[PDB]
RNA sequence: UCCUCCUAAAGAGUAACGGAGGAGCACGAAGGUUGGCUAAUCCUGGUCGGACAUCAGGAGGUUAGUGCAAUGGCAUAAGCC
RNA sequence: GCCGAAGUGGCGAAAGGGACGCAGUUGAUUCAAAAUCAACCGUUGCCGGUUCGAGUCCGGCCUUCGGCACCA
RNA sequence: AUGUUGAUAU
RNA sequence: ACGACCAGGGCUACACACGUGCUACAAUGGCGCAUACAAAGAGAAGCGACCUCGCGAGAGCAAGCGGACCUCAUAAAGUGCGUCGUAGUCCGGAUUGGAGUCUGCAACUCGACUCCAUGAAGUCGGAAUCGCUAGUAAUCGUGGAUCAGAAUGCCACGGUG
């Protein structure tokens, strides 16, 4: 998830 | 007696001349001086009330009356008949002695004294003033003060107006701004 | 042991005891004592009544306590009523002497109050 | 603050405009940019419109303002709180 | 007055710094030594300008 | 079951699954008596102290009070010490 | 139509003189996110009473839930 | 003991 | 005009969050008086002695020095003696008021420094986290570049260790 990454 | 003698000898003559009274009984007398401490914190601890009474006793020279709540009041968390203050009524010789000790000694020893208010009359010739600290009276020892503790003095008069009231106190050189 | 309408400390050396007066710092305290002719290491307890009276006369040459407090209060009130920059700073409770407010300034601003 | 030996500071353009304004009378305000100029006694009474960066702010000169710089009565930054 | 409830209340001297001796009755027990009294206190005795400032500091 | 008011028609009494509330205790003082005292509320002034604490004076006149409902009483107080 | 429960932080749910989870916020940890750790923040359906004082007791109202509506 | 994950194209 | 000139403003804002520092919370310390021992460096629109004035920042006058020569320039921690006596204090020095100094056309926004007064938080810091293996860490002063003025930063220097 997170509504779509790596930071 | 000093200021009582001064009242009879000097003040009566001033007020007679000033207001053009018919009778000498028309001249304002000083009836009494009531010292009061509102000790609202004593709901927590009754020892504070005892100490407050002891201070008011030292200042006045009389064992004070422990006042009590006229009614229950939820705001201040007091029930009816709870001791939340103490007073002394000074009349006669003791009043005049206190009134001397106030003017001549205690009022000078107020921190940052720039005169007492002349608008602090009830409308019927009676004067009231706050004392903010009991230190101003030399009777209290500065060392042994548990809490700083004020009291309200009220000088009750047979004056009808405030003008008569203030004139009387002014005749004793009561320090008005 | 009572000077300028306050009870100064007895056990303290006079230099230090006098600094309890608002308006008297270390430098004045020395000038007061030197004028009165009292040694600085003398404890106020040990002084005679006449020596206290000379100190009262010396302290009376300086604006102290309520005389000073109202001078200061007037001086600040003056600025706030002018609406000068320093006035506005005093009103808002922010640093008056050009310090940063992005950070620090906590003495003026008090403890931090979060969003 | 500026040394006493140097005396007060004022812009010569401001001085002459004020001197002329007093000579004539309390007219339409003196529009200055000279924020750095000290307020003199003779300015008392005059409205001096002082630049703040973007606009000339009217300052009616009173007695208490004397000795201050004109800039002190024209705030340059706008602030109305955060999240207001 | 009631007997043996009140503070002991007897005449004492109170000598001020200015030199005003008094004879009050009081609870205190001993002779006082006052710093200030009514006879000498500033208020009682009665012992209590930007353009001027500008003119003094500069004097053009 | 018991108490108060109203219905209840100016003596008493009077019904309904009529209209409203309370009791099933408390108190060795909150009982007896002697002596004393007088309320609510608001205004004005007054340290902390605020709408409201305690103090002082005024206005006011029981609008308070009554161990607990309601009614009738209560200053000669039955109210407060 | 009747009769009992209730209505409390953002959510769920405890209690005559406002806590618990989760959530939230700040910081930390991590390359970063989560998990984790340390702080912190919020607080009694409605109306009128009773009371010195009501989330708490009384009455009514609104909303929700549950039950009862039978013999014909 | 346990101990997850890393948007699309390039 | 997205070019150019000018004045004034802004880059210094301030519910707030983080990083890097400085100063502290004291007695292995503060204050007062006395007295030791450095290194490295800079200097002509410069460094500026002595002397005089000012509580002081400084001011006036004016030598010397383009420097192993003169100046900046007293090192400080240390040591001796005295005092404070564990207190929000003779700890701390924020903040603010008043009065000034200097630089600079000009110190309001927004300078540094001085004097008097003021005397805040802070009593050794949660989870966590950093540097350092020797003349190091820790602690103590000193100088320099930039620079009219403006260091708690930076770069460098010795002391104690
Ligand atoms: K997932
Ligand atoms: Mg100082
Ligand atoms: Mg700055
Ligand atoms: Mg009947
Ligand atoms: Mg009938
Ligand atoms: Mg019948
Ligand atoms: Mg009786
Ligand atoms: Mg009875
Ligand atoms: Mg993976
Ligand atoms: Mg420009
Ligand atoms: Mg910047
Ligand atoms: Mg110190
Ligand atoms: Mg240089
Ligand atoms: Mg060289
Ligand atoms: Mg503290
Ligand atoms: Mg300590
Ligand atoms: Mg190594
Ligand atoms: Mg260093
Ligand atoms: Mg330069
Ligand atoms: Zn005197």
């Amino acid at each position: 998830x997170x509504a779509x990454x790596a930071g | 007696a000093k200021l009582h003698d001064y009242y009879k000898d000097e003040v009566v003559k001033k007020l007679m001349t000033e207001f053009n009274y018919n009778s000498v009984m028309q001249v304002p007398r000083v009836e009494k001086i009531t010292l009061n401490m509102g000790v609202g914190e004593a709901i927590a601890d009754k020892k504070l009330l005892d100490n407050a009474a002891a201070d008011l006793a030292a200042i006045s020279g009389q064992k004070p009356l422990i006042t009590k709540a006229r009614k229950s009041v939820a705001g201040f968390k007091i029930r009816q008949g709870y001791p939340i203050g103490c007073k002394v009524t000074l009349r006669g010789e003791r009043m005049w002695e206190f009134f001397e000790r106030l003017i001549t000694i205690a009022v000078p020893r107020i921190r940052d004294f720039r005169g007492l208010s002349a608008k602090s009359f009830d409308g019927r010739g009676n004067y009231s003033m706050g004392v903010r600290e009991q230190i101003i009276f030399p009777e209290i020892d500065y060392d042994k003060v548990d809490r700083v503790r004020g009291l309200d003095i009220t000088i009750t008069t047979t004056a009808k107006s405030d003008e008569e009231g203030r004139a009387l106190l002014a005749a004793f050189d009561f320090p008005f701004r | 042991a009572r000077i300028a309408g306050i009870n100064i400390p007895d056990h303290k050396h006079a230099v230090i005891a006098l600094t309890s007066i608002y308006g008297v710092g270390k430098t004045r305290s020395k000038a007061i004592l030197a004028a009165a002719g009292i040694a600085e290491d003398v404890k106020i307890s040990e002084l005679s009544e006449g020596q206290i009276d000379t100190l009262r006369d010396e302290v009376a040459k300086f604006v102290v306590e309520g005389d000073l407090r109202r001078e200061i209060s007037m001086s600040i009130k003056r600025l706030m009523d002018l609406g000068c920059y320093r006035g506005l700073r005093h009103r808002r409770g922010l640093p008056v002497r050009g310090q940063r407010t992005k950070t620090n300034a906590r003495t003026r601003k008090g403890p931090r109050k979060p969003i | 603050p500026r040394s006493l030996k140097k005396g007060p500071f004022i812009d010569l353009h401001l001085l002459k405009k004020v001197e002329k304004a007093v000579e004539s009378g309390d007219k339409k305000p003196l529009r200055t940019w000279s924020r750095r100029s000290t307020i003199f006694p003779n300015m008392i009474g005059l409205t001096i419109a002082v630049h703040n960066g973007r606009q000339h702010v009217p300052v009616f000169v009173t007695d208490e303002m004397v000795g201050h710089k004109l800039g002190e009565f024209a705030p340059t930054r706008t602030y109305r709180g955060h999240a207001a | 007055m009631k007997k043996d409830i009140h503070p002991k209340y007897e005449e004492i001297t109170a000598s001020c710094s200015c030199g005003n001796v008094m004879k009050i009755r009081s609870t205190v027990g001993h002779d006082l030594n006052l710093d200030v009294c009514s006879k000498c206190h500033p208020f009682f005795t009665g012992k209590q300008g930007r353009v001027d400032r500008f003119n003094k500091r500069f004097n053009i």
